[PDB]
């Protein structure tokens, strides 16, 4: 079998420095796909608002 | 209107639209052959018209295959 | 789909013979066979090349398990 | 009222404003239909039917290629044109429809006189086949040769193997 | 007869006119594939019958069968004509266009009321 | 500022034509880049009026910047895969020079036709030429806008070019 | 056609404008201008800027480069070396 | 023979398994087929019998001693071209395997040879249209034989579109003539040569001018020849011209009956422009095949002046010129294919990318050929000097015979312009020679182990290993010495061209 | 796995391995001058392109297009009830199948813990309900 | 010109069409200058031919250079005057040479 | 000699005889030049297009206008609708103005 699109293998990270990089990479992916989210889901807000919402969840 | 090449605006902006123009242009030759042959009561013109139709259909297929393979070349990664 | 056009024209080329079979006689009948015999080489060509198959993009091949023993 | 003039007026309007490739494959069908009907009603009903039998099969193959090559480009693009420039262009074009300048050949009507000598009376397709399969049999056999080349040509272009 | 029916094939594929319905689009591809299959066979079979009478008039073909019905000399062609007819009409076992279990309704999945009746 | 406003209208017009007729893409980058530097120029020179000479030094800096960048790339290679960055720099210099030569200012020959009598007259009265600083003194850097019709910098380039020709050491 | 038309002055100029629309300490941005010190961007602000600079130039920073970027000049270097025009349809080029 | 053997080869190629050796051996069978075709054609067709002009196949075809000579020339040049795909051009598999990877290569050539040989014989408008399609379709299929190549397919798309427009122009011209006269046979149409619109035949010539790359339609041929593989460009740039120009000569022979000087002026306008473009076009180019494309456009303009004058001196000029230019064309492309073995290998500025289809793509890839292979470099110099028109090479007599026919007919302007065009085009012909040789002394003592030829192994270190294969070397040697030493037999060869008649008789 | 320079979510720059020799070409010239003398104007000259599209390493930025993705969703006679089978097709050929279930997940296992053994028995009648 | 503007409006996002249209595009001063130069050429060629009871190479040299200079001063305004005269002398010489050689053929 | 101008029933059409007499004249060995066959060429071309005959009708119509002659008084009677080729127009003894049947023969 093959994994679905945009699938990552689960791994338990044991290094806080390596964990921090993985979080920052994922945060960039959320920002890049923000315009895609507005397109697919037909949102009534700009992609700029979507990126703001993403940052709030990462800031929590 | 013809001498200012108005036909260049009537042709669409895809490669396939050029193919359609060629078919229409050749079809104009066959209609002219049928018209003259019928007025003259001449079957040699109608034999010519039949030959034009078959031949014009051959180049339509040959040109299509070139365009088909041209599109395949672009979609060449085919990692699936 | 592309090869449909050459064969469609071949079928449409027999229409003159259908309504003139008697008049042309044996001469037209032999010419009619020659028309079909040249086109039968295209049929042999398509069979031998397997050009009328389905162009799949996946292929299932059975790998052999082997052991590089020491 | 010759209503074929109106049909070609609409077709010329839609050829100027056509944007995507589907509209072009419809301009082709919107062209063969006036040809087939006018051949049917004026000059040759045999070739009106031959056009339908051959061109339709070519049209569908043409249509199926549009599906495999449609590439999103012209749905979202913009065109400017202008309604006034379109209609003015079609008006100037409609002004001059005299393809020939022999006024007597275009104005004076003629007739033919029938005779009863042809007692063996058969269709035009039987005479066309009679000549094509006897006197111009070489033309037929070359056409068969060209059809064979297309069969080989299509395979050597498209087949990856 | 053959020319008129070929136009109906064109009218079927027009439903998937850059449509956003994937089942209509999937059905348009299958209509073309079936047309290529049956069109050559159905046309050639009728031409053999026309060749036996040396006429392209349907009434002459009927009246040519006074002493023999072409089912007896051309029993293989009657099967092939019927097989081609099933493929032309998209009737089972060749109902790959409107396959309910595959493409819900095929090219008709988006059609309702008058366009569906026609 | 009449000439400055007229000049910036042609640059804007060429932007409108470029979008209309889909002219060269690189030209679109040049005009868009000029307008941004013009936007910076307006902020830092308000109420002072904008003569074309101050615009002349703006386009002069753009021309000199890209020539320096082109020199490095045309010696050590462009970083892009198609190796076109170095030539792209020089292509933009041509576009900027097209507008530079359309301003109502003196050409290179007119400015040289006035400094060359000064460079020669310095050398004959003194014998040897060491630095251009002795030639800047005999230049009236107060009234070279309507008698010479040149900016402050275009005269500087003309002297530096002439000095390198005439220098004896 | 399928080649870059980018200059170092344009990429820097477009980079400065995109960085000017953010909340940075100073509007005076050059190649040597650092993100953490001169502009004052924390972890999240920096990646907002990188994605903003991605959209402007239609480029995508790799993960290794993005985590290790310090100065504005490094971005200009990256765009010049990696930018490619997007492929067009089979009809845009030949017609 | 051609038609019968083509059918066997078509079926046989699809039966046996696919391997490079089998395709190469099938190509050699194609070589035998053309040789037998030449022997059979020579055995039955003779110049003395065909002088009158003999009708065949219900007058659909008409062969005379002028048509017959071109047919034999086409068969001979096609023999030389098949040696390229039937033997080793370089001997290294990375380059030579391309010529053996397509099994339908030889089939398409045999398809096109039939179209090439029948086209000059056409005697009816219906068969003129059929044959010109048969020749054109095979050229498109040959241009696209390498369908895994992006440039090869792009060229075939351009070739198909332009060549279909020309064919429609050709068909539209014949339909207009049939509408005027109601006749299809050429000899019947000649009976009404004074009453049909003669410019309906200029439209027919215009479609033929597109297919030979004449200006202003030169753009597509220059583009196609440069993008196609060198093996493909060798064929498609020469073969269509042998047949179409011969057909143009026959059509212009009929046109001159009514002596319409307005038609002569339009053609002179196209020749004048083509000389200007052919000469000035090649001055600023870096690709060798783009340079040769302009050379082809220029030499076609020279031949069309002889075709336009259309007299007794024109038969000799055209016949001699077409023979010697075909040999020069074959010789140059043979050398270009061979000398890819001397290409340096990396181990970079401008990011120059070279593909397997066209290893020699730029003029400066011919650098130091005077050092790598002096005999081949001289052979290339002799061919280039022949294109220049340096006496007593074959190219000199070609220009001399063309000028005689042109000046005899009062074409003072075109004779002067071509001689100016020859001088202008000498600039880019000399640039090839400058690249080959001019840096010999400043580079003679250098260590070049980075060539493509150095990748080849050695057998025993006690044997002598020739660096170039036997067949391709002998062909280059033979053609170069023919070009060089034509003065020995020039008198006898030109006396033969005196006998080639096109309804001269008396 | 990881966003890289030549491969990311939105596009990739695919280059094949070079089958031919890495031929070196230096000193490009025309009959009127060297390449660098006209390279400024060579952008308009297609015959002056040094990069060949047939080369295996020719740079092409290709957008990552979603393959034809079909929802073989619950409203379908083939699916025996509620199955959102997500298929990525190449024409009609299946390339990847993603069966989405839980459209009939009713928490039977959770509810059973709240029932006695006798009360939980009818829940089993409704798992495989044929 | 107005036919090509329609082709512009029909498509401006296609670089291939735009590049080809820019080659054939004529400026405003060329749309006026070209008919004027050709009209002056025809007038002066016929006017001089009437003067000399026939066409001469000198008459064609004068007619072509003046017609060129008139057109050049219209659609080449932003070039030095001596540059336009240099082209006009070159253009006039070509047509004088064309007449001297007997046009396209000596004929009779 | 291939066949040309073949009628729809396989035999010679209206203009074949004109064409045949042109070929016989042009290929006869008794003719020094092609001048004798010039009138035969015009006759064949007149058989197809009737251009000179149409030109004569143009003159007669125009000359009748300038002398005030009525087109309906000097021309030939005609009917434009096939359904109204009635027995009264045809002149039958018991004629009528009712439409004739043209729907199905
Ligand atoms: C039984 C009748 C069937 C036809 C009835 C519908 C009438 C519509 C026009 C039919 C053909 C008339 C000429 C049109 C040629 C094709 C041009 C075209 O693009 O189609 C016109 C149609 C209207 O779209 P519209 O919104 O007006 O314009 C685009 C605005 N951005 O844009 C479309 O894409 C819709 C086209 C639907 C599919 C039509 C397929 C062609 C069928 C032609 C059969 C008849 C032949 C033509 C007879 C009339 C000739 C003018
Ligand atoms: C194989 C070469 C055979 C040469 C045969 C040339 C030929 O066709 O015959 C001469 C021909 C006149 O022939 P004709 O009089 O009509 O018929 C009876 C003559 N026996 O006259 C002609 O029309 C021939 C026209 C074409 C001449 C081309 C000359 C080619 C020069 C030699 C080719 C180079 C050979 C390279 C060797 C490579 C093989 C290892
Ligand atoms: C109505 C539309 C315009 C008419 C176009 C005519 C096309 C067919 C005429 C034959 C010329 C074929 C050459 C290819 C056609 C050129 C296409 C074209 O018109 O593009 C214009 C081209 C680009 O020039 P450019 O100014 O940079 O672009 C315009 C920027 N807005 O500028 C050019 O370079 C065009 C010149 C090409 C070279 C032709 C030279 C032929 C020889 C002329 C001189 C003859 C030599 C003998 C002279 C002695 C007799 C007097
Ligand atoms: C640009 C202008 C530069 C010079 C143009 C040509 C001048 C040389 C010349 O020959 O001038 C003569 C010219 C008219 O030429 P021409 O035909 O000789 O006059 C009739 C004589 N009976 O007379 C002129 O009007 C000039
Ligand atoms: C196969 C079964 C049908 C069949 O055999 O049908 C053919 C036969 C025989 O009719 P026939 O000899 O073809 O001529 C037809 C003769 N009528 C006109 C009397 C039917 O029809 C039946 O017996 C019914
Ligand atoms: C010369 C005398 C001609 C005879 C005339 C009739 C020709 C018919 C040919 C059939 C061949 C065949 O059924 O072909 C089977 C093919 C492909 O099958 P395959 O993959 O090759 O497997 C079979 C090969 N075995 C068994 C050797 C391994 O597809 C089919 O299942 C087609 C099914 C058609 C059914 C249509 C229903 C029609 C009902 C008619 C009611 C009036
Ligand atoms: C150098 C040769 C010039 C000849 C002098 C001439 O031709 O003189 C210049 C002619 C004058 O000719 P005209 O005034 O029309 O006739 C004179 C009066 N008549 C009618 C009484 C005779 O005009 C021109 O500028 C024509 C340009 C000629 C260019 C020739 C190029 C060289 C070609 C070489 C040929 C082998």
């Amino acid at each position: 079998t093959n994994p679905t699109a945009f699938a990552q293998t689960t791994r338990y990270v044991k290094d806080s420095t390596e964990m921090r990089t993985l979080v920052l990479n994922l945060y960039r992916r959320y920002l890049r796909h923000s315009r895609g989210f507005v397109n697919n889901y037909n949102l009534d807000i700009p992609a700029s608002q979507v990126r703001t919402k993403i940052r709030q969840e990462f800031e929590r | 209107m013809d001498l200012i090449l108005l036909m260049l605006v009537a042709v669409g902006l895809n490669i396939i639209d050029i193919y359609i123009m060629i078919e229409i242009l050749i079809m104009g030759c066959t209609v002219n052959t049928i018209y003259s042959a019928s007025l003259d009561n001449d079957m040699i013109g109608l034999i010519y018209s039949l030959i034009q139709i078959i031949i014009a259909g051959v180049e339509s297929a040959i040109g299509l295959s070139i365009l088909v393979n041209y599109n395949r070349i672009r979609n060449s990664e085919e990692i699936e | 789909a592309l090869l449909f056009l050459p064969f469609d024209l071949e079928v449409s080329s027999m229409l003159p013979y259908i309504v003139s079979i008697y008049s042309v006689g044996i001469y037209g009948l032999i010419i009619f066979i020659l028309f079909l015999l040249i086109l039968i080489v295209g049929f042999i060509y398509e069979f031998n090349t397997k050009s009328l198959s389905i162009t799949t993009i996946l292929h299932k091949k059975n790998k052999a398990l082997v052991k590089n023993l020491y | 009222m010759n209503l074929e003039i109106l049909d070609l007026s609409i077709l010329g309007f839609y050829s100027l404003i056509s944007s995507n490739s589907f509209e072009s494959i419809a301009i082709l069908v919107a062209t063969i239909m006036p040809v087939i009907t006018e051949l049917w009603y004026n000059y040759s009903q045999l070739f009106a039917l031959l056009y339908t039998l051959i061109y339709v099969g070519a049209v569908v193959i043409l249509f199926v290629f549009i599906l495999s090559v449609i590439n999103e480009k012209e749905e979202y693009e913009y065109e400017y044109s202008g309604l006034f420039i379109l209609i003015l262009v079609l008006l100037l074009d409609d002004l001059d429809d005299n393809e020939s300048n022999d006024n007597d050949y275009n104005n004076v009507y003629i007739t033919d006189y029938a005779d009863w000598f042809n007692n063996y009376n058969e269709s035009d397709l039987s005479v066309i086949g009679n000549l094509l399969f006897t006197e111009y049999a070489l033309l037929l056999l070359i056409i068969s040769f060209i059809l064979l080349m297309s069969i080989i040509g299509l395979i050597l272009i498209v087949k990856k193997d | 007869l053959l020319a008129s029916g070929s136009i109906g094939v064109f009218g079927t594929v027009i439903v998937g006119w850059m449509s956003n319905s994937k089942y209509t689009v999937l059905a348009t591809v299958r209509t073309t594939a079936q047309l290529i299959s049956y069109e050559l066979v159905l046309t050639t079979v009728v031409f053999i019958i026309a060749l036996i009478v040396s006429s392209l008039n349907i009434n002459v073909i009927i009246e040519s069968q006074y002493n023999i019905w072409y089912i007896i000399p051309f029993f293989p062609l009657c099967l092939i004509f019927f097989i081609s007819a099933l493929a032309e009409t998209a009737r089972p076992p060749f109902d790959n266009v409107e396959a309910e279990s595959e493409l819900v309704s095929g090219h008709m999945t988006e059609l309702s009321a008058s366009p569906f009746v026609i | 500022s009449s000439a400055y406003d007229e000049a910036l209208a042609t640059i804007r017009n060429d932007l409108k034509l470029n979008f209309r007729f889909k002219a060269d893409v690189l030209e679109k980058n040049v005009i868009r880049s000029i307008l941004a530097e013009t936007k910076n120029l307006e902020i830092d020179n308000k109420d002072k009026d904008l003569d074309e000479f101050k615009l002349y030094d703006l386009l002069s800096k753009m021309i000199k910047q890209r020539q320096d960048s082109a020199a490095i790339y045309l010696k050590e290679g462009s970083p892009d895969r198609f190796r076109q960055t170095g030539w792209n720099e020089l292509r933009e210099v041509d576009y900027i020079t097209k507008y530079l030569e359309a301003l109502p200012v003196a050409s290179a020959e007119e400015i040289e036709a006035k400094v060359e009598p000064i460079v020669q007259s310095v050398l004959e009265e003194e014998g040897e030429l060491k630095s251009p600083k002795e030639i800047f003194s005999r230049i009236p850097w107060k009234v070279v806008n309507q008698d010479w019709q040149a900016s402050e910098g275009a005269v500087k380039n003309t002297v530096l070019r002439l000095y390198n020709l005439y220098k004896t050491d | 056609q399928s080649a870059s038309t980018l200059t170092k002055e344009d990429v820097l100029t477009r980079s400065v404008s995109v960085l000017r629309g953010f909340e940075v300490k100073t509007k005076d941005i050059d190649l040597q201008t650092t993100f953490v010190q001169d502009l004052g961007m924390d972890s999240l602000d920096l990646n907002d800027a990188l994605v903003a600079l991605e959209e402007e130039f239609d480029v995508v920073f790799d993960d290794k480069t993005a985590n290790e970027i310090k100065t504005v000049g490094e971005v200009v270097d990256f765009v010049l070396a990696n930018y490619l025009p997007t492929e067009q349809s089979i009809n845009h080029t030949i017609r | 023979m051609l038609f019968t053997s083509l059918l066997l080869i078509i079926v046989y190629g699809s039966l046996v398994n696919k391997s490079h050796l089998l395709t190469k051996l099938i190509n050699r069978l194609g070589l035998i087929i053309i040789i037998y075709t030449l022997l059979i054609h020579l055995n039955i067709n003779t110049l003395e019998n065909l002088s009158i002009g003999i009708n065949m196949f219900n007058n659909l075809l008409l062969i005379n001693s002028f048509n017959n000579t071109i047919i034999e020339l086409i068969l001979i040049i096609c023999i030389l071209y098949v040696l390229l795909i039937s033997f080793n051009i370089t001997g290294l598999s990375i380059i030579d395997n391309l010529n053996y990877s397509k099994r339908t290569f030889i089939v398409i050539v045999l398809f096109n040879i039939i179209g090439l040989t029948l086209l000059p014989l056409v005697n009816d408008i219906m068969i003129l249209f059929i044959i010109i399609e048969l020749q054109s379709y095979s050229l498109y299929l040959l241009t696209a034989i390498f369908n895994e190549s992006h440039n090869s397919t792009k060229s075939a798309l351009y070739y198909f579109i332009v060549g279909s427009i020309a064919s429609f122009i050709i068909l539209d011209a014949t339909v207009s003539i049939y509408d005027d006269l109601g006749l299809t046979n050429i000899q019947y149409i000649l009976m009404y040569i004074d009453k049909l619109e003669i410019f309906d035949l200029l439209c027919l010539l215009f479609g033929l001018f597109i297919k030979i790359g004449l200006a202003p339609f030169y753009s597509y041929s220059i583009t196609i020849y440069s993008l196609s593989p060198t093996i493909i460009t060798n064929y498609i740039s020469l073969m269509p011209k042998l047949s179409i120009l011969t057909l143009i000569y026959i059509i212009m022979h009929y046109i001159n009956i009514v002596n319409n000087t307005d038609l002569n002026y339009v053609i002179s306008f196209l020749i004048l422009i083509s000389m200007f473009i052919g000469s000035f076009g090649g001055l600023n180019v870096i690709r060798i095949k783009t340079l040769l494309a302009y050379s082809s456009l220029l030499n076609v303009s020279y031949m069309l002046l002889a075709i336009l004058s259309n007299s007794n001196e024109s038969i000799i000029a055209y016949i001699y010129y077409i023979i010697q230019y075909s040999l020069t064309h074959i010789n140059i492309f043979s050398i270009i294919l061979v000398i890819s073995i001397y290409l340096p290998i990396m181990n970079n500025m401008l990011n120059v990318m070279i593909t397997k289809y066209s290893p020699i793509e730029y003029i400066n890839q011919l650098k130091n050929l005077f050092i790598n292979n002096i005999f081949i470099a001289i052979a290339l110099c002799i061919s280039i000097f022949s294109l220049i028109g340096i006496p007593p090479l074959t190219g000199f007599y070609g220009k001399y015979l063309v000028l005689i026919s042109g000046l005899n007919n009062g074409y003072v302007l075109l004779s002067i312009v071509l001689i100016i065009a020859s001088s202008i085009s000498t600039v880019y012909y000399a640039t090839i020679l400058k690249v080959l040789s001019f840096d010999t002394l400043s580079f003679k003592d250098i260590i070049s182990n980075n060539l493509i030829i150095n990748t080849s192994p050695e057998n025993n270190n006690n044997e002598i290993k020739p660096e170039i294969s036997n067949v391709i070397s002998y062909v280059i040697s033979s053609l170069t010495l023919i070009i060089l030493l034509i003065i020995i037999q020039y008198e006898n060869i030109v006396k033969g061209a005196y006998l080639v008649l096109l309804y001269n008789w008396v | 796995a990881a966003q890289t320079k030549d491969n990311n979510d939105f596009y990739d720059v695919k280059t094949k391995k070079n089958d031919f020799f890495p031929v070196q070409v230096d000193g490009i010239e025309s009959s009127l001058g060297k390449y660098e003398e006209f390279a400024k104007d060579a952008h308009e000259w297609e015959s002056w392109n040094l990069q060949n599209e047939d080369h295996p390493e020719y740079p092409v930025k290709r957008t990552k297009i979603r393959h034809f993705t079909l929802n073989f969703g619950p409203q379908h006679p083939a699916a025996h009830g509620v199955l959102r089978l997500i298929l990525e097709l190449h024409g009609e050929e299946i390339l990847r199948s993603d069966p989405h279930v839980g459209l009939l997940h009713r928490g039977t296992e959770k509810l059973i813990e709240s029932k006695t053994y006798m009360q939980a028995l009818p829940y089993f009648d409704r798992l495989d309900y044929v | 010109h107005f036919r090509r503007l329609m082709q512009y409006k029909k498509g401006s996002a296609r670089p291939g069409l735009a590049k080809y249209l820019n080659l054939f595009s004529l400026s405003k001063s060329q749309l006026i200058g070209f008919p004027v130069a050709l009209g002056a050429f025809s007038f002066l060629s016929h006017s001089f031919a009437n003067l000399q009871e026939g066409q001469t190479a000198t008459g064609e040299f004068a007619a072509s250079s003046i017609a060129s200079l008139i057109g050049l001063s219209i659609f080449r305004t932003k070039k030095p005057l001596s540059s336009n005269v240099a082209i006009a002398v070159g253009m006039g010489s070509l047509f004088g040479f064309l007449t001297w050689a007997g046009n396209f053929n000596l004929g009779d | 000699a291939p066949l040309q101008q073949v009628g729809r029933h396989g035999g010679p059409n209206k203009c074949f005889g004109e064409f045949q007499r042109v070929v016989e004249c042009m290929t006869n060995a008794k003719h020094d030049s092609y001048e004798p066959c010039n009138n035969l060429k015009n006759d064949y071309l007149e058989c197809r297009k009737h251009k000179v005959e149409r030109y004569k009708a143009f003159l007669m119509q125009k000359h009748a206008e300038e002398l005030g002659k009525d087109p309906e008084e000097i021309g030939a009677p005609f009917v434009r609708k096939r359904r109204f080729l009635t027995s009264k127009t045809l002149g039958l003894v018991d004629g009528d103005d009712y439409e004739i049947g043209v729907e199905k023969i």
